[PDB]
């Protein structure tokens, strides 16, 4: 900062940071929930299960940028690596679903590629699954000359 | 008349967009900064801002619906033979390489870094304003392999593929149909094939230079980039404005005022702020549909110049369409049109029909052309001239009345 | 004004329908070649079916049918005065919103008056403020309207001038086998025409 | 069966626009016009004009 200078100001407009008045330090202000996030659902007549996807974060950190601290009770259990759960995506992470390797059809769309659905042949009957979708089947035709 | 006795073949490019960028905003972070005074006077506004929201989902979910349409034709994938012996011609440039470091061939791939899809930074000022840009559904690797599907598959088993089930014809024998059903017999190819395939093997290398060295042959594609970021710039900087308020932010407004002077200011920012946001939803429904229109006519380009033969002058290429490539490009698709045209030409002098004995007669898919000594029979678009026999011509009439016609004889097998 | 003025735009069709008649439909694709206009016409008759014998057997009816058959074309345009209503109203709407948008300069907006100068010299600068924002905030939103309404008019128009280049490029120096594509018989030839802003 | 033995030609003619008239505006002589005491007004409400 300049030596005069008090809080510094964004393009936007609003205060990103601030000069302590008592110790001369400086600090940042931040908004405590920025950044998107989805809760992917089946119907609510359908058993009730939801997955939270959080939308341009590392996964390693979201108690970081979700504040668990002070963040309701059953909230914990959708930002922490317990269960199984946690996997990490192109379009952010899903908690919540477990990964498959089979491809399907897409039911639920996700992003980057990942596509979402209600149970799995796997046991797991009410769980929702993550997997891959599919743009087909391989065929591998023969050219030939004479043929 | 003027007749051709040669030909070069020419390889056409040209963009088109596909889909763009899709879009989030949050109002409750717009338009208030987290004052818990601010979203209570927000709330007294109705359903402004779950119009935006559906709006902005409804032009998310086009933009994926536009390029499933465009690309996903065949829905089944055929392996790349790792073989190129197609009589001569070359297709390792525009198919995927063995081994490849990259999943995409390499004219893709020099065009993927043409255009560019991208401490102060405007995108943290998005961020902390609720605008978000969400992901693609389709990766880019997706979409090569649908290209690479659509490639070996056009040249391993012809265009019977995108009509039914695939059928295994040898590519010269393609060539010969392709140059039939341009109007000119299946001769020129079986004898100049080494011809034809040079011509276009280097005609498809030409590409790399007039893409790689020239610039702004993809600025179509570019704008579609360059709008999307210049309108979020131009949004995130509307909160710098008064609107008739002693001040832009709500924290100098809401500290020194107290609570009865402070809603008829709120107000001011409230409603520039909304206005702000309708704006920017309305040119984004419009830019949107001029999207969905350029995306519904590379569908159909699509789906009659790689999957079939097209008779529509001047739809794929300049001259006389012979087949397309599509390549994948970012927002978009590139297609490789190509042609067949004449290039040289040679005066002749032309009857109507020729009165043999009394009775005249006309030609069949030719015309009558003499070469300074005696009279022949050729097709139009190349110079091949044939002896006038009686399955060239059919009598009908008499040649008692006819505009130009000339004495001639006829020759008969018997 | 338009950077094509009328004479340009009139040269371009001549050197259309010249070019069509003396040289076929192949100058568009590749170079110009010379043909006879009765064996272009021969073949455009081979092209919709009928053998090229009813032509040279009746050229001297197809073209004294041809030529009285453009000039009813005379008598079709200049008595009748509704053919070219979907170009006038072209003309008539943009004069409509032009003319609309200068009258709402004479509305109060919700302030003691229409005019800047008897706010300006009645109230002083503390109460003539929240009088004058009103003022602007009403030009403003009644100039947004007409530009929105001006993008859905380009809009509507470029998918119009889309459609006119498509049969141009498909009809005039091209045979179509489409079906009612251009005319509403078989087609054989066209010819294009300048018109003001069509 | 039904077979033709006469034909005859019609000149048919259709129309539609290309393209419209072009236009501009200037905001600092509409919404104001000469006025400097509302110029510094409208300088306030952002770029909305641009
Ligand atoms: C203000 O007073 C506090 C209380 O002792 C002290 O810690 C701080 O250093 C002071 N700041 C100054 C003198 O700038
Ligand atoms: C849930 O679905 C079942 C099966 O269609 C249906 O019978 C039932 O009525 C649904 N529940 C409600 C609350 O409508
Ligand atoms: C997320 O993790 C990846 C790999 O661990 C790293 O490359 C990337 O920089 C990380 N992103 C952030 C925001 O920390
Ligand atoms: C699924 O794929 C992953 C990654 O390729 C692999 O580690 C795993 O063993 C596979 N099978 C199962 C059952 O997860
Ligand atoms: C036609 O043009 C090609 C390319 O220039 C040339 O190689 C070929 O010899 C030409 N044909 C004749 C008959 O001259
Ligand atoms: C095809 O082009 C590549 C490009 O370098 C070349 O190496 C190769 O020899 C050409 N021919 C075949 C049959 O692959
Ligand atoms: C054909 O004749 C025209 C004039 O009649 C002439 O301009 C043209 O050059 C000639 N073509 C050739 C190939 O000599
Ligand atoms: C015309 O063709 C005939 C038959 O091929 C040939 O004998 C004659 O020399 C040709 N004349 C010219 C001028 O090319
Ligand atoms: C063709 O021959 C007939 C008689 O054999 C003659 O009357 C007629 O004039 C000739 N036509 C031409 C064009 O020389
Ligand atoms: C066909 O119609 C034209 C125009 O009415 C007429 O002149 C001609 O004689 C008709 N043909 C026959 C065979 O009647």
């Amino acid at each position: 900062f300049q030596p005069f200078q008090q809080f510094g100001r964004d393009v936007s407009d609003f205060t990103d940071s601030v000069r302590d008045p008592k110790t001369f330090e400086i600090l940042d202000i931040s908004p405590c929930s920025y950044g998107g996030v989805s809760v992917i659902t089946p119907g609510t007549n359908t058993s009730k299960a939801v997955a939270v996807l959080y939308q341009d974060v590392n996964c390693t950190d979201v108690p970081t940028m979700i504040h668990v601290e002070q963040v309701s009770s059953d909230w914990r259990v959708y930002a922490f690596n317990s269960y199984g759960n946690m996997f990490q995506t192109q379009a952010g992470c899903l908690v919540g679903a477990i990964y498959e390797n089979t491809t399907y059809e897409c039911d639920i769309p996700i992003g980057a590629g990942i596509c979402a659905k209600f149970g799995s042949d796997k046991m797991g009957q009410e769980s929702i699954v993550a997997y891959t979708m599919s743009i087909g089947e391989d065929q591998s035709i023969a050219y030939s000359n004479n043929i | 008349i003027a007749i051709p006795t040669n030909f070069s073949i020419s390889v056409t490019t040209e963009v088109l967009p596909v889909s763009m960028t899709k879009t989030s905003v949050d109002c409750n972070m717009y338009i208030c900064g987290d004052s818990t005074e601010c979203s209570n006077l927000l709330l007294q506004y109705g359903s402004f801002c779950t119009q935006l929201n559906r709006a902005l989902s409804g032009i998310a979910v086009e933009q994926d619906r536009n390029t499933r349409d465009v690309f996903a034709q065949t829905k089944s994938i055929y392996k790349t033979p790792n073989i190129k012996d197609f009589g001569g011609f070359n297709f390792s440039q525009i198919l995927p390489d063995p081994k490849k470091l990259s999943y995409r061939s390499f004219i893709e791939d020099l065009l993927y870094n043409k255009v560019t899809l991208s401490a102060r930074d405007l995108i943290c000022a998005q961020k902390f304003n609720g605008l978000t840009v969400l992901p693609p559904l389709l990766t880019d690797d997706m979409i090569a392999a649908y290209t690479a599907a659509l490639i070996s598959g056009t040249a391993t088993a012809g265009y019977t593929f995108g009509a039914g089930a695939a059928l295994q014809i040898p590519f010269a024998m393609q060539m010969a149909y392709r140059f039939n059903g341009i109007g000119v017999t299946q001769n020129v190819l079986y004898e100049n094939q080494k011809q034809i395939a040079n011509q276009f093997n280097n005609a498809i290398s030409k590409i790399q230079d007039s893409l790689t060295t020239t610039s702004a042959a993809l600025g179509k594609l570019q704008d579609v980039i360059n709008q999307n970021a210049v309108a979020l710039n131009t949004l995130v900087k509307q909160l710098s404005s008064n609107f008739g308020a002693i001040s832009s932010v709500l924290n100098d407004i809401l500290s020194r005022l107290d609570k009865v002077e402070a809603e008829v200011q709120i107000d001011r920012l409230i409603t520039g702020r909304l206005q702000s946001l309708q704006t920017y939803v309305t040119q984004q429904l419009i830019r949107a549909a001029e999207i969905r229109a350029s995306a519904n006519l590379a569908a159909t380009k699509m789906s009659e110049c790689v999957l079939g033969q097209s008779k529509r002058v001047d739809f794929c290429g300049k001259g006389y369409h012979l087949m397309s490539f599509p390549q994948a490009a970012p927002h978009g698709v590139v297609f490789l049109h190509v042609t067949y045209v004449p290039s040289q030409q040679q005066n002749f002098t032309t009857a109507p029909a020729i009165c043999h004995n009394g009775k005249a007669y006309f030609p069949r898919e030719g015309v009558f052309v003499m070469n300074g000594t005696h009279w022949f029979i050729t097709q139009r678009n190349f110079y091949s001239p044939q002896v006038i026999t009686t399955d060239n011509t059919f009598e009908s009439g008499s040649c008692d009345v006819v505009i130009g016609i000339i004495n001639n004889t006829v020759y008969d097998p018997l």
